[PDB]
């Protein structure tokens, strides 16, 4: 799985990290259904099919 | 010289006087200065008067005053007991005593300072209190319409305002309670600038 | 030797050794531990010495 | 006549009743765990010389935040009024920090923040300069 | 879209306008500009005569207050209070810090999703009216809750 | 004509609302006013109430529950129970003499010292509610011990909710 | 379904009880981690009783992580 | 009238055994924290001061990385400032990375010191206009 | 499950309730707090005057004592006998003991499910009244049986 | 059977035994539908479903 | 002393007699591998394990 965000990223724990300029994270990880993310000071869920 | 009696216009300076114990009656206009190494007990002022004594080396006193005279008291004493009905001011250096009950009713202005394990003030109006400079363990307070307590209390603090008065603690002690009745205002009244200020903790919280 | 305040009054402070041994400082006097006082706050719990000491309450 | 006893609660549920049941043996052990090595530990010195108060720092919050760092000490900053500063190189793995308090002040919160930092990060500040100094720590 | 909801946790854009009109109507200011919101209520409406116990018959009015609040989606709040002038500065900005304290932590007790609830107290530093003629009914004595529209 | 929040430590008035309503039969008022006032209905609505009350030998007790009656691991208050509070007080009325002991205990779990000192400033909070309520203080003594005695078993959920408690007891001579 | 609701229910104490964060090793690294064992008594046959006070084994041998972990794919 | 208790409450004994056993396990790893963590003393914490020369209160956006060597140079140019280096660059240099939009010249030098450590220092002359790069051996 | 038991032999909570409804209004003393209970029983109903002897009637009010006493499971039994002040610290103590070990021997002789039987007497050290007049007419002269429910 | 308890085992006689720093015992035995335990002084008999 | 992974195991069954009674039966079923003392001025009651392997 390659993402892209500019959260923060807790469940799976990824392999390669990248960030940018701005502040945009990318991250080489596994496959996975769920994810998730502290946004704000807040917990928050992440749903992805089509695995 | 275990009598001392004084009325009508009598001016009195004197000093290095050593006693076990001496009885004062004062009245109209007794300017009385007493700058010795002097134990007694009991003290009476009638009204309109000033009396300066410097130096009080005595384990128990008993004190209450009708009128109106100005006090100033240098020394140590276990104090019992204290009512005023009239318009009493006070000031007291040192006190290490052990239990203290103050009763005020009509006007008072007293400044103590000292240790006190345990102490209980009533307070009924126009009544100006300082515990400034004064810390106890048990503290118990009850205050009426307009009167003005301070309290520094070190380690249990109990206080109740019925309506219109004021009440300044002067320091956390390690337990608080206050109560509110109608208008009565329980406040810190601190500096928030000192350098080593403790903050709250689990225990130590009550809210308004 | 260590000592302690007990009462400050503007001028005067009382002091509890580690004996127990009273004291009652004016604003200028000699301790033995802590030299010459120097400034007595009456506004906080505080009191310097020359030596460089401030004393506050024990808990 | 009819005879109570006081503790009338809701219906409760197992699965909280076992979870319970596992956290007082968890808060024992981390009790003994504790007290051991605070006995074992010779402690020198507190954050006070680190970071004292000052007035302005009185107001007072409460917070639940379960995220990064610099967010949370940022807003800290816009209420404090203060400049910020920021030492130190970005860590690649994020310092995390979880406080769920109730009602304390700014800089006892600020203290308690710093300790619960660890070796990571670590908090200065100024009130002569009225400057909240983060720094992260030069590790490898 | 079954397993998406199409809106946030209960809410009716109705329902806002229609509360904010009737606290309006109420004589609670309420301030949309931008995407930030300020809410002002006067102090007489909340404590007693210079003291902060507080009314039975407000926490009513605070509960309803509250509910609104929660009916928003925010990240931090800022609360504080002004009063007028009476001994002091210190008793003042006491008086106003216990104030804000207490409400905050009464409106944390409630059900309003948040990070941030932040408490201070001015008193008189900040006048809002040069007529100060009034005393706990004058209006410059007031409670501000201040905050920025998450998203 | 009443307050909720402890009538501001008035001594309250019930009997003339009791026979203004009535009389709005004051006979019929009265004796239903000596009926709703007795001691054994003021027992009988402290049962109603979550707390107990044990009377043995010339000794009183009275049991109350910590987490009934309080915000969670706090001094402060709840205050609705403030029926509970004013029946308190109006059964505590009847003994003008008497000293009054007051205690607190807790559960097991966590810090020896920590518990103690919360034991005891909860046993310090409910002192000073009734010496707000005109008592004297040379009739009290408060203290918050820790878990040394408990009335239930601690590793039970159910005892260990009813070990956490607060007694009072009173002499009579 | 009702358990995962009860599960949920209480969220954030979870994360309070169970501080994997405080306890990562200053590197970004695991702490390991040990099993007790005490009064161990075997009897392998006749004529034979081994028996020792405690004993400790290691089960899983510390490594790095990027994130902690948390209670969710070990209890959800 | 009318007040609503709080909405979360633990209204049940194993609701209540879990809060407290939480409070519980915080205030230990609380404890355990303070006594963990090492400080430095204000007194001689080594970090760079403020100079706070007039020259030095210029405010520019500045982002860099790679050794100090030209960056400081170049810097000291912008502040009309005289430079110097004592010691020697070794066979690795010594590599930063600053990515700042606005603050002065004196806490970028200030952080240049914290993230150069033990290796090197900046000193500042004030009275001799000169900033100097001291290498460690 | 048919097989496994639903409840514990002769058990019915209902008949705990109405004998100990019963026996309160027969003026023993019964109290239960956490999972201690007490029973009081005055020593006039069972011994006569200064007496380790019982009528015969009291064997009734044990039998229904046991008839209640079997409905625990329990570990320890204590059992105290206080007396009034009669002639010496001798004569209670001795008289007090004699009639914990006679309504232990019957207690034991009852198939009540227990473990032990832990039996004292006190004489007059600790009443729990300060009115004294009478002699075996005095309330704080009595037996006390005391024991913890468990589980 | 591997039985985990904090009680006491009489009948069988376990092949192996642990204990915890709490006490909880465990122990290692052969296959048996019954078990007789002890709980306070007082005998007890245990029942094994299952095998 | 420690108590050994095996148990001991004691049955007593009796009927009213003093604690000393009580106490030395306890001891003597006891035998080889404990021991019972009493300091009654000291008021402590204790057991000791045989120290054997």
């Amino acid at each position: 799985m390659y993402v892209r965000t500019n959260l923060t990223i807790l469940s799976p724990g990824w392999l390669a990290s990248m960030t940018s300029a701005d502040g945009t994270h990318a991250y080489e990880m596994q496959k996975s259904p769920v994810l998730l993310v502290s946004w704000h000071g807040k917990v928050m869920q992440l749903k992805v099919e089509g695995l | 010289l275990n009598r001392f009696r004084y009325e009508g216009a009598g001016v009195v300076t004197g000093n290095n006087l050593r006693t076990s114990y001496l009885d004062l009656y004062l009245a109209n206009e007794g300017t009385t200065r007493l700058a010795g190494n002097i134990g007694l007990q009991k003290l009476e002022a009638v009204g309109n008067g000033v009396t300066q004594i410097n130096g009080v080396s005595s384990r128990n006193l008993q004190i209450v005053l009708k009128g109106d005279p100005k006090v100033l008291i240098s020394g140590f004493v276990n104090l019992r007991q204290l009512d005023m009905y009239g318009k009493g001011t006070l000031s007291l250096y040192w006190i290490k005593s052990d239990t203290l009950t103050i009763r005020a009713k009509k006007a008072a202005k007293i400044q103590l300072a000292g240790i006190v394990n345990r102490l209980d003030v009533e307070l009924w109006d126009f009544a100006q209190f300082k515990g400034k400079y004064l810390r106890a363990q048990r503290s118990f307070v009850k205050t009426h319409d307009k009167s003005v307590a301070e309290i520094s209390a070190v380690n249990h603090q109990s206080s109740l305002a019925t309506d219109a008065s004021d009440i300044y603690y002067y320091n956390l002690s390690k337990t608080r309670a206050d109560f509110m009745a109608f208008n009565g205002s329980v406040l810190d009244m601190r500096e928030w600038g000192q350098s080593d200020l403790k903050d709250f903790d689990r225990y130590n919280k009550q809210f308004p | 030797i260590i000592y302690y305040i007990q009462a400050v009054i503007p001028g005067r402070a009382w002091l509890i050794g580690s004996n127990g041994s009273t004291l009652t400082v004016r604003e200028g006097s000699k301790i033995p531990g802590y030299g010459m006082v120097k400034l007595i706050d009456s506004l906080q719990g505080r009191i310097l010495t020359s030596s460089g000491q401030v004393i506050k309450f024990s808990q | 006549m009819k005879f109570k006893k006081p503790p009338i609660n809701n219906p409760s549920d197992d699965a909280t009743i076992k979870l319970a049941e596992a956290a007082v043996s968890v808060s024992d052990s981390m009790l003994e765990m504790a007290k051991v090595e605070k006995v074992i530990t010779p402690p020198s010195k507190d954050n006070t010389l680190t970071i004292p108060n000052a007035y302005n720092l009185q107001a007072r919050a409460s917070v639940d935040w379960s995220g990064p760092i610099e967010e949370l000490t940022a807003r800290i900053a816009k209420a404090a009024h203060f400049r910020f500063r920021v030492l130190g190189k970005s860590p690649s793995v994020p310092v995390l920090i979880s406080i769920s308090t109730k009602d304390e002040s700014l800089a006892e919160i600020l203290r308690d923040i710093d300790y619960q930092a660890g070796k990571k990060a670590s908090i200065h500040v100024y009130p002569n300069s009225q400057v909240v100094e983060l720094r992260y720590a030069k590790i490898y | 879209v079954p397993k998406l909801p199409c809106r946030v946790d209960g809410a009716c854009d109705a329902t806002i306008i229609k509360m904010m009109t009737d606290l309006n109507k109420k004589g609670i200011k309420v301030a949309s500009v931008g995407q930030n919101y300020l809410i002002s209520i006067p102090a007489s409406a909340l404590f007693a005569d210079q003291s902060p116990r507080l009314n039975w018959a407000s926490y009513s009015l605070l509960n309803e207050i509250a509910a609104f609040l929660k009916q928003f989606r925010k990240i931090a709040i800022t609360v504080t209070s002004y009063s007028s002038k009476y001994v002091s500065v210190k008793r003042e900005r006491a008086l106003t810090l216990a104030r804000s304290r207490v409400v905050s932590e009464y409106l944390w007790s409630q059900g309003v999703d948040s990070r941030i609830i932040f408490t201070q107290g001015l008193g008189s530093d900040k006048p809002i009216t040069s007529y100060t003629l009034g005393g706990d009914r004058s209006p410059n004595a007031r409670v501000e809750i201040t905050f920025r529209r998450a998203v | 004509c009443f307050h909720p929040p402890y009538n501001n430590f008035q001594p309250d008035r019930r009997a003339v609302k009791r026979v203004g309503v009535d009389t709005g039969g004051g006979t019929v008022g009265l004796v239903a006013s000596i009926y709703r006032d007795s001691k054994r209905k003021i027992i009988r609505d402290l049962q109603k109430q979550d707390i107990q009350y044990v009377e043995y030998g010339d000794t009183r007790t009275l049991i109350i529950p910590t987490d009934k009656y309080f915000m969670f691991s706090s001094p402060r208050l709840n205050e609705i129970c403030y029926p509970g509070l004013n029946n308190v007080i109006r059964l505590l009325n009847f003994y003008p003499q008497s000293t009054i002991y007051v205690a607190g205990f807790t559960d097991n779990v966590g810090s020896r010292s920590h518990k103690r000192k919360l034991s005891q400033a909860q046993a310090e909070t409910m002192m000073t509610f009734l010496w707000a309520n005109g008592i004297a203080a040379k009739r009290l003594k408060a203290e918050g011990y820790g878990d040394k005695n408990a009335i239930s078993d601690n590793a039970i959920i159910h005892g260990s909710a009813q070990n956490r408690r607060i007694e009072i007891q009173w002499f009579t001579s | 379904k009702i358990i995962d609701e009860q599960l949920n229910k209480q969220a954030r104490n979870l994360d309070a009880i169970y501080d994997f964060n405080s306890l990562v090793l200053e590197h970004n690294i695991l702490p390991p981690v040990l099993l007790e064992g005490r009064n161990t008594l075997n009897l392998a046959d006749a004529q034979s009783i081994r028996i020792s006070d405690r004993t400790y084994k290691v089960a899983k041998q510390a490594h790095f992580i990027t994130t902690p972990p948390t209670w969710r794919q070990y209890l959800w």
